[PDB]
């Protein structure tokens, strides 16, 4: 069944952060919240999903000239249209995501992909790709929030698992998994994990 | 015979012996207790008598005069607090429960306000040997890893890593909040990158850095830098950014804090900062012998006389840190100790001549800059020194660049 | 509804009114012109193509194939080319095959190098010489197990121009083949049965080109014989389809009707006074055999010359009367065959083992001064490892030991 | 006069655009191999945002925002499209001006903008700059100092791994880990500024 | 190809798009508008000690027990307006809304200040029993704004919720805490003389005191911003006149 | 003049008396095969042969048309071969005096000879191999020029000898030498030499040159950065005193001049001084009964810079002027490197040695620690005279980046140039092996 490798291989065989390097804004940015990573990796996913199939759909008549505007053009529609339902019904985690719900237009997994596999592949095989990139992406996602989340608030998803002392418990969250660099050391040390469980990664010496 | 028992159970770590995993372990005893006894192979048959456990033990030893102080320090501090605080049967009940006190008075000291010398150095010791051993034996555990694990040799420089990052804390850090300071900075810092003389950050303000981001309570506040139990008290620069010079004030004993006071180091702060004396008198030894850069250090002077006097200059109505002469910026906070100790590392400096002097330049500016107009933080060597740890390569690539175009010119 | 129509409006007239301006912008400022790329300084072949796209399919315009083989990924290197004017630099994967030294003097390969200018260009081995040929199967024989010795004749008296050790292209049309049609007699059918050969196909239906060696020498008129090797799949994933080329040639039977091309070659001898030491192997026969028979028939040259070649088995030898007859002819050369595994019915008396172990143990180890020798190579590549290796402990320099890699 | 210099240093150096809002780290990552290609990029960065973010704050004023073409009717929604399609148009024409006009600056600066046609740097500042609201003249040092930033921080990241050359890293940390790595040291250095009140 | 159809793709495409984003983005306005009263209206709910779960019964019970209005901070007494739709902080940047307070003035360091502010006021049945003030002041790192309750007595606070900061979690981020909001309830604004009385005492309060509250262990440089916030807000310049006003029974 | 400031004179024991003296009778002297750079030798003698003074022993296949021709007449009695069959080196039995005889001028007439005939003569006896290239330092090219050659009229390497005495008994030779090389350049010829007189030649593109200080002040790498820096475009030759006494000698009697003038000075030498010696003399031979008991080690040429001569490269080298003995420091020290060292040399200031002003060390070959990686406590700028950055070309050496090294200045040195670099280096790195190393991965790249 081709099915299955096209939707599992980009979750560790080609992982588009770990070993292509796309899409690091958002996963520095929205994983300080379990939830957040979560809502961005569902977005993400269904964005690639969509701009891929309609990008296939069009591939033969996209003119040479415009085909970044026509490409941006779609992408942003669907951006704008995920943004009015997340502020409609998701309004929490919307302001929580600030300016980073209009950058996926720019997340470079979406053109990416449009570019490489959309343009030359049929419909339901790019649609099939861009569901595969997107639980790639939501991987690193929200492993990364996990981690971050647990050791510095002691939650996931806003619940109580490890008791804080201004709560009356044991534990004193570290507060430097809220910020920047925690997000770094974190993908670092992933990646390093990665590519000792795979050996075939690994990138030659200089 | 040490010599007979070394060269006896050798066989035991070569290839194929009982304990060959050991073998890093037992070739550093080795070279510990005796001397390598190899010869040259090539080029130059004859070589220098220096090598890095030298040059790492001068610089551990340089320090000493300043251990001792801290310690001394920190015992007087925390006995005049509380006496202050407490007296008869209340500083009784409050020795009877903390362990440092009544260990103290156990091995022979007074807690009492006519303690001497003796009984305050063994209370500041009874604080810091802990954080130290606590230090140095996690930090050579993930050494020991990493050179087994790759196979490699474990070097020195650790050997001064763990005692600057030990005498860069409070009295009351926490053992396990250490542990992990000195883990992240002897692990992501140095040794993912190779180890001794191939990483680009400071491995002990790593660390230091890591603790004032990841625990600011411990670290921070008027809590933390005397070690008398319910004793709150601010200290010389914080005391200066409420109320300028009028405000350095010592609630222990109600006196003055004076610039004499100052430099000699009868002050709270960090175990090891606090005696500008002491730190120039270990900063001069290894000034003459080479190994510590005089050009650092003077570029670190010149930014910070060159910025205080700018502040000066301008002057404030609402900032009282705008009017901190340079000879007050010296013996205040941890400054001596950052610029005689921790801005000349040699590994994390400019390799120019003349790129050293920017780097000093740049780290003193940023010292006072954020002392005078960053609110958040009364202090900020550990910062500005990491921040120039960032742009030391840039000043080498301009000043290799212009020697590269003087070559193309036919003159060099 | 109003907001709809606005928002309706303005997206419709930001969209085109940013592409009308880039539209505008476009045919304003790229060239859009024709422009002229001339080879050697003549005002003749020279080209004329729009300001854009690989020099390789620029010059394929007019025929100049520039030696290319694979077409795709640099796999080949052979598509280098000599630029003259001022074009732009280099890309950074045509390092792995030009050096340093040879980017001086405007070396650069034609599949990356893109054209938006005029430029000059000059072609090295001045390769407007070639030609495409029809010529007629004489022979498609079993000289052994696995290779097949292919003879091809030339029209009007013709004979291509080429020297000894060069290589043809081979284009073949769409095909498709089994190995069930092959000829293989039985003296090698008993391996092919042993491990099921028969059961591979192959089959393509756009055409192909490869590359071959010659097995003849310049003055064999009339001629042009190969030896070709069945490419078999790997045996650690024996389930992917065979070879192409090969698998194509060896169905072909006398009188049929086949196509060469592209005649070159680099792996030509040093004209000195030096001795000449010949390794073979398998499908390596050839390009040996062509240089011994230039060397010794054309050149009537004295050198001392030797040929090493290694084998499994008494079936797999071939040429034997024709080394025999060069060997009883001049005492000049000299050849020696080892056997890896002399079989009871083979009687063998002679030099067992590998043929680099044979060597070194006969004659380099007590040559005088085996580095003054030059040492010329063809056949599998873990056999030339070994050899490589071999001579290499001995003190051989590179700028003596000639080496040809099929298939690299 | 000294509202405008507050803005510059503030975008330069207390809201760096790379280290501290993790803006375009696909490309500050990838292209800071070299100190002069890292330069390069960002000077063609500086470029691209100073014209940029004057340009989408001027369409913003004058079209999309509420009531500005016609009372009771705001098109907002638009934000995204209008100033992701400005951004990508005026990127190519001015690599295509470049490569007409003037081949230095195009071998200089221009052979980078395909990278940069469709960026978060631009994306993101020119999203801040909406929040914030503005001015031209605001825009325009917004701009300059972000850019500036940007490229101050990639310098230093190129500059640091080329003294790295030195270093012995573990097999599996070789890049893409290590050079992360680097990064987060990079920004708790940088986070120097984070309490200053400007 | 040709320019013919490039357009013709361009326009259909553009056509395609926009609709689709301009129905998707004038359909959920509303709900949009719905979901951001709702967050504020929570807290509100909250600080008046009205308990509420779920957007259904917020709504039914603050629409029934608050009652928004304009108060005018020059002269303490009330305006007519939209209070439920009015926004006092883009109010204060407009320069025809807002006034431009002085060094000496400016205690809580907000650089300006709206000429007309909004009070919820708490209602049981037509009387009123509370009315809540928002107040606002610069800590360490950000803005901090917070809703206080007030009695009919307009000395005695009921209650008090930051519903909106950025300090350290650790540190400056304890103004969220419930145990240290909970000092707050029964102190005294004023003193018996009418002077702005609410201390935030460093290292701790005394016990029983009716203007004293716990100031925030280790974060000093915050309780200073709590209590200038209070400082000013308390004053001439903020709710001043309007708390005189309320005193005497104007409400 | 110029005067260098960066540098260091090491005070090593064994200091040699400059008065010369017979030495010890020769028997075999041999060629070393691996001290030429990128030589590959093609024997044209086998083990038994007699040959005659300059007569070749083998050509260059790397290097067409150079020779390397016998130093006296004998019979060849080993070829030593090594790994990978690298010769190490030839050895001749000294037995007869036949030797290879050449054209003779008189002394006025060298100026005015042909430079092709001048080349043809060197080629042909074999003195063509006294000059080096810089860059690469390997011997020139017959078919090439070069606009400056450089000799050496100076040596401030430890226990060297002093040029001007053994200049003072071939005054006629050495300015014979200086008017051929005159005539075999192509622009100047640089004689750099200190502040005391020598021997002038009157032609007028002959220039003296003083430089003054310690060491690396009398390395030709240093005339060369301070008079005429070279490049890949920019070639310059160098040639020393005794070379240039030869050259005028093969061309005033028309005889190969193998006579040499050697320092025999160390710690474990019983009377340093001069002594005459042979090209290619063994040093077994030579060092009899001239040691104090014990295991030795014995250098062809400098300690900065020598070869350990022993077994097949027991012989003197080509380019080298002295021989230095010394001990083998295998002993092993309770706590070593924590002493007081009152006998222990350093460039830093880290023992008591450096308060003894103008003691005396017995040095011997010991590593005084273990091998580390580079803690930059700048002691390369102390001993780098030259206008480079050296901790940056040193780190450039050790990671392999030869473009980052030739962009550094790497083109400019030869291994002599970072003596003092790998001397004074706290790791315990050996720099000439890098740096040698670099120049042949950029010499292969073309
Ligand atoms: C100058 C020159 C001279 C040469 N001379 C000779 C010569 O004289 N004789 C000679 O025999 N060769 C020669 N070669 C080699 C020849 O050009 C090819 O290397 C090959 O021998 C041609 O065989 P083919 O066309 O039948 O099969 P090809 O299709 O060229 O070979 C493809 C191989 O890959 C395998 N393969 C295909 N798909 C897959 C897959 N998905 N996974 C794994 N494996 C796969 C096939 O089974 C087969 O083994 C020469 C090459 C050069 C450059
Ligand atoms: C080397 C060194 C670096 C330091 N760096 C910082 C720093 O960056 N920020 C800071 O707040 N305190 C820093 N400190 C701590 C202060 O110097 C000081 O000990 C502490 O803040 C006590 O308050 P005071 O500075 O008002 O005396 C450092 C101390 C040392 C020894
Ligand atoms: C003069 C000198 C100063 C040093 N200072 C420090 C320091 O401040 N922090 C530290 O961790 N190591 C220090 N070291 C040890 C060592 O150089 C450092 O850990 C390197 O960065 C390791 O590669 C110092 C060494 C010397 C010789
Ligand atoms: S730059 Fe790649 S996702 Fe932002
Ligand atoms: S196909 Fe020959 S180099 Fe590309
Ligand atoms: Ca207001």
């Amino acid at each position: 069944k081709e099915l299955k490798k096209s939707v599992l291989a980009p979750v560790l065989d080609n992982n588009p952060i770990a070993l292509q390097v796309l899409g690091v804004c958002s996963a520095l940015a929205v994983t300080t919240k379990l939830e957040t990573a979560f809502v961005m990796t569902l977005a993400v996913m269904f964005v690639t999903a969509l701009s891929n199939f309609f990008v296939s759909l069009i591939r033969n008549h996209i003119p040479n000239s415009v085909r970044i505007i026509v490409q941006m053009a779609i992408i942003a529609s669907l951006v704008i249209v995920v943004d009015q339902i997340l502020k409609a019904y998701l309004y929490d985690i919307s302001k929580q995501l600030s300016v980073f719900v209009g950058l996926i237009i720019t997340n470079c997994i979406v053109m990416g992909r449009a570019e490489a596999f959309a343009m030359k592949s049929e419909p339901i095989p790019s649609f099939i790709d861009g569901i595969g990139n997107g639980l790639g992406y939501g991987f690193v996602l929200m492993t990364v929030g996990f981690f971050r989340e647990l050791l510095g608030s002691g939650k996931l998803f806003g619940l109580e698992v490890l008791p804080l002392i201004s709560n009356g418990g044991w534990y004193q969250p570290n507060g430097l998994m809220l910020l920047a660099p925690s997000a770094f050391f974190l993908i670092g040390f992933m990646i390093w994990a990665i590519r000792t469980f795979k050996p075939e990664q690994v990138e030659a010496k200089e | 015979g040490l010599k007979k028992f070394l060269e006896d159970i050798e066989h035991h770590f070569e290839p194929g012996g009982k304990h060959e995993k050991w073998f890093a372990l037992y070739e550093a005893a080795a070279t510990l207790f005796y001397t390598p006894g190899l010869v040259t192979k090539r080029s130059s048959h004859v070589r220098d008598s220096v090598d890095l456990k030298r040059i790492m033990i001068m610089v551990w030893l340089a320090v000493f005069p300043a251990m001792f102080w801290g310690m001394y320090n920190a015992g007087g501090q925390a006995i005049a607090a509380l006496n202050h605080l407490y007296s008869g049967d209340q500083l009784a009940a409050i020795v009877a429960g903390n362990w440092h006190y009544w260990l103290t008075e156990m091995l022979g000291g007074t807690m009492s306000s006519d303690a001497g010398w003796g009984s305050k150095m063994l209370l500041g010791a009874t604080y810091f040997l802990p954080i130290y051993a606590t230090v140095f034996i996690v930090g050579a555990f993930w050494e020991v890893l990493f050179c087994m694990v790759r196979k490699h040799e474990v070097n020195e420089g650790f050997f001064v890593t763990s005692i600057l990052f030990a005498l860069i804390v409070p009295p009351t850090l926490p053992l396990w909040q250490a542990a992990l300071g000195i883990t992240f900075g002897v692990v992501v810092a140095k040794e993912v990158f190779g180890g001794t003389g191939r990483n680009f950050l400071n491995p002990a303000l790593a660390g230091r850095a890591f603790l004032f981001f990841a625990y600011p309570a411990q670290i921070s506040g008027d809590l933390v830098w005397t070690a008398a139990d319910g004793y709150s008290g601010a200290t010389a620069l914080s005391q200066w950014a409420q109320g300028g010079a009028g405000a350095l004030i010592n609630n222990a004993t109600g006196q003055t804090i004076t610039w004499m006071d100052a430099f000699i180091g009868n002050i709270p702060g960090s175990i090891g900062e606090v005696s500008t004396l002491a730190l120039m008198i270990g900063a001069a030894f290894i000034v003459y012998m080479g190994i510590a850069s005089w050009r650092i250090i003077g570029g670190v002077m010149i930014g910070m006389i060159l910025l205080s006097t700018l502040f000066n200059v301008i002057g404030s109505d609402t900032n009282a840190m705008f009017n901190m002469p340079w000879h007050w910026h010296l013996v205040l906070g941890g400054f001596a100790f950052g610029m005689f100790f921790m801005a000349t590392d040699p590994v994390s400096a400019s390799f120019t001549n003349s790129g050293k002097w920017a780097y000093g330049i740049l780290i003193g500016v940023m010292c006072v800059l954020i002392r005078v107009v960053n609110p958040a933080y009364p202090e900020g060597m550990m910062l500005a020194i990491l921040f120039a740890n960032l742009f030391a390569p840039l000043f080498d690539h301009v000043v290799v660049e212009r020697n590269i175009k003087r070559r193309l010119a036919r003159y060099g | 509804m109003s907001t709809i129509i606005f928002g309706v409006v303005m997206f419709t007239l930001i969209i085109l009114a940013l592409v009308l301006v880039i539209l505008f912008a476009k045919s304003k400022l790229v060239p859009t012109g024709d422009i002229t790329i001339s080879i050697n300084g003549d005002p003749e072949k020279a080209i004329v193509t729009q300001p854009g796209g690989k020099l390789l399919t620029a010059l394929a315009g007019a025929g100049v194939f520039v030696s290319s083989a694979c077409g795709g990924g640099g796999s080949c290197g052979q598509c280098r080319v000599k630029i003259k004017s001022g074009g732009g630099d280099i890309l950074p994967t045509e390092l792995d095959h030009i050096s340093k030294g040879e980017a001086r003097e405007g070396e650069r390969l034609a599949c990356q190098v893109a054209v938006k200018a005029d430029m000059d260009l000059e072609l090295p081995e001045e390769i407007f010489g070639v030609k495409k040929w029809e010529c007629t199967v004489i022979s498609n024989d079993n000289k052994a197990t696995f290779i097949k010795e292919l003879k091809l004749a030339i029209p009007d008296g013709e004979s291509v121009p080429f020297r000894a050790g060069g290589y043809i292209q081979i284009e073949a049309p769409a095909h498709h083949v089994k190995y069930a049609d092959f000829d293989v007699p039985e003296k090698y059918r008993g391996d092919w049965d042993k491990f099921n050969l028969f059961r591979y196909e192959s089959k393509v239906d756009e055409p192909i080109i490869r590359a071959y060696s010659m097995a003849n020498y310049p003055e064999e008129f009339g001629i042009i014989m190969l030896n070709v090797r069945i490419a078999t799949p790997p045996p650690n994933n024996p389930n992917v389809p065979p070879g192409q080329m090969s698998s194509y040639i060896w169905s072909l039977k006398a009188g049929d009707k086949c196509t060469i091309s592209g005649p070159f070659g680099e792996f030509f001898a040093k004209d000195t006074d030096a001795e000449m030491v010949f390794i073979g192997g398998g499908a390596g026969m050839a390009p040996m055999r062509s240089h011994i028979f230039d060397q010794l028939k054309r050149l009537k040259s004295k050198r001392k010359m030797s040929y090493w070649y290694g084998a499994r088995s008494k079936r797999e030898m071939f040429y034997v009367e024709d080394f025999d007859g060069l060997a009883a002819e001049n005492d000049n050369f000299v050849w020696h065959c080892a056997l890896s595994d002399p079989q009871p019915e083979d009687n063998w008396t002679g030099y067992t083992g590998f043929i680099h172990n044979v060597l070194y143990e006969n004659y380099l180890k007590d040559h005088e001064a085996p580095e003054d020798c030059e040492y010329y190579m063809c056949g599998p590549p873990m056999m030339n490892a070994a050899v490589i290796n071999m001579l290499k402990n001995l003190g051989v320099e590179e700028e003596n030991i000639l080496l040809d890699d099929f298939g690299g | 006069m000294e509202h405008y210099i507050s803005l510059l240093v503030k975008s330069i150096f207390i809201e760096n655009m790379a280290l501290s809002f993790f803006l375009g780290m696909c490309t500050f990552l990838a292209v800071s191999k070299k100190v002069k290609t890292s330069f390069g990029l960002g000077i063609a960065v500086i470029v691209v945002l100073t014209i940029s973010v004057p340009v989408n704050n001027l369409v913003y004023n004058l079209v999309l925002k509420p009531d500005a073409l016609v009372e009771g009717v705001d098109l907002s929604f638009l934000n995204f499209i209008t100033f992701i399609g400005v951004i990508a148009a005026l990127v190519q024409i001015l690599e295509m001006i470049l490569d007409r006009f003037f081949p230095p600056l195009y071998n200089a600066l221009g052979i980078f903008l395909p990278l940069i046609t469709v960026n978060c740097a631009i994306f993101g500042g020119v999203s801040f700059m909406v929040q914030r609201d503005y001015s031209f003249a605001e825009s325009v040092v917004y701009g300059f100092g972000s850019g500036v930033g940007w490229m101050l921080a990639i310098v230093a990241l190129a500059g640091i791994r080329e003294k790295m050359k030195y270093s012995d890293v573990p097999p599996g940390l070789r890049g893409l880990g290590i050079t992360f790595i680097t990064a987060g040291l990079m920004a708790l250095g940088f986070m120097s500024f984070s309490g200053v009140q400007l | 190809d040709s320019i013919k159809k490039t357009l013709f793709v361009v326009i259909a495409l553009s056509l395609v798009c926009s609709i689709i984003v301009s129905a998707a983005a004038v359909g959920l306005r509303d709900k949009q508008k719905e979901n951001a009263a709702l967050d504020k209206q929570s807290k509100i709910l909250q600080v008046a000690g009205i308990e509420a779960k779920g957007s259904k019964q917020i709504v039914e019970l603050f629409n029934k027990s608050i009652e928004p209005r304009l108060v005018d901070f020059n002269t303490g007494d009330f305006v007519e307006g939209d209070a439920a739709n009015y926004d006092q902080r883009k109010a204060a940047k407009e320069a025809s809304e807002s006034i431009k307070l002085t060094a000496e003035q400016d205690k809580a360091k907000i650089q300006r200040r709206a000429n007309v502010g909004v009070v919820y006021l708490v209602k049981d049945g037509d009387k009123t029993s509370k009315v809540i003030l928002p107040v606002h002041g610069n800590g360490l790192w950000s803005m901090m704004y917070a809703f206080v309750a007030v009695e009919t007595d307009g000395n005695t606070v009921s209650g008090l919720t930051y519903y909106e900061q950025g300090e350290t979690p650790g540190l400056g981020g304890e103004v969220e805490n419930p145990a240290w909001r909970a000092q707050w309830v029964g102190k005294k604004l004023f003193d018996e003389n009418h002077k702005p009385a609410i201390k935030i005492v460093k290292g701790g309060a005394p016990q029983g005191s009716e203007h004293g509250v716990d100031g925030l262990s280790g974060a000093t440089l915050t309780s200073n911003g709590v209590q200038n916030t209070f400082d000013f807000w308390l004053g001439d310049m903020g709710f001043g006149p309007f708390l005189t006003k309320v005193r005497d029974g104007g409400l | 003049m110029i005067t260098i400031k960066k540098g260091l004179d090491l005070p090593i024991a064994g200091t040699p008396s400059q008065v010369i003296s017979d030495g010890k009778a020769i028997k075999k002297v041999a060629l070393l095969g691996e001290e030429y750079v990128g030589m590959r030798p093609t024997m044209h003698v086998r083990v038994g042969d007699e040959v005659k003074k300059a007569q070749i022993l083998f050509e260059d296949k790397k290097n067409p048309g150079v020779k390397f021709t016998s130093p006296v007449s004998g019979k060849v009695v080993e070829i030593n071969r090594g790994a990978k069959r690298v010769l190490q080196s030839v050895v001749i039995e000294v037995a007869g005096d036949d030797q290879v005889t050449f054209d003779k001028f008189e002394a006025n007439q060298l100026a005015s000879l042909n430079r092709d005939a001048i080349k043809t003569q060197l080629v042909e006896s074999g003195l063509w191999t006294a000059f080096r290239t810089r860059p690469f330092s390997k011997v020139p090219a017959i078919d090439s020029t070069s606009e400056a050659i450089f000799v050496t009229a100076m040596d401030t390497n430890p226990l060297a000898a002093e040029p001007t005495v053994v200049i003072n008994e071939q005054s006629e030779a050495f300015v014979a030498g200086l008017d051929v090389l005159s005539a075999l350049t192509t622009g100047k010829v640089y004689v750099c030499k200190k502040g005391t007189s020598l021997p002038r030649s009157q032609q007028p593109n002959v220039e003296e040159h003083v430089f003054d200080g310690p060491h690396p002040a009398g390395l030709a790498g240093t005339h060369m950065h301070f008079l005429y820096p070279v490049s890949a475009d920019h070639v310059a030759w160098s040639i020393n005193y005794q070379d240039v006494i030869a050259v005028g000698q093969l061309f005033l009697t028309g005889e190969l001049y193998t006579q040499r003038v050697v320092s025999l000075a160390g710690p474990v030498v019983n009377k340093p001084r001069l002594v005459r010696t042979v090209m290619g003399a063994s040093l077994e031979q030579l060092v009899d009964s001239e040691i104090m008991p014990g295991e030795v080690r014995i250098i062809s040429g400098s300690v900065l810079s020598g070869t350990k001569a022993t077994g097949p490269h027991a012989y003197l080298g080509r380019y080298h002027l002295q021989v230095s003995v010394l001990r083998e420091g295998r002993d092993k020290e309770l706590f070593g490197w924590a002493m007081p060292g009152k006998n222990k040399f350093s460039v830093t200031r880290s023992f008591l040695g450096h308060l003894f002003k103008g003691q005396v060390y017995n040095m011997t070959t010991t590593t005084n620690g273990s091998d580390r990686s580079m803690v930059p406590i700048g002691n390369y700028e102390k001993v780098m005279p030259l206008d480079m950055e050296p901790t940056l070309l040193l780190r450039d050496l050790c990671a392999g980046d030869s473009d980052s090294a030739v962009r550094l200045g790497a083109l400019e040195l030869d291994e002599e140039d970072l003596a003092l670099c790998t001397f004074v280096c706290p790791g315990k790195y050996e720099y000439g092996q890098l740096l040698r190393e670099c120049l042949d991965k950029i010499e292969k790249e073309g």
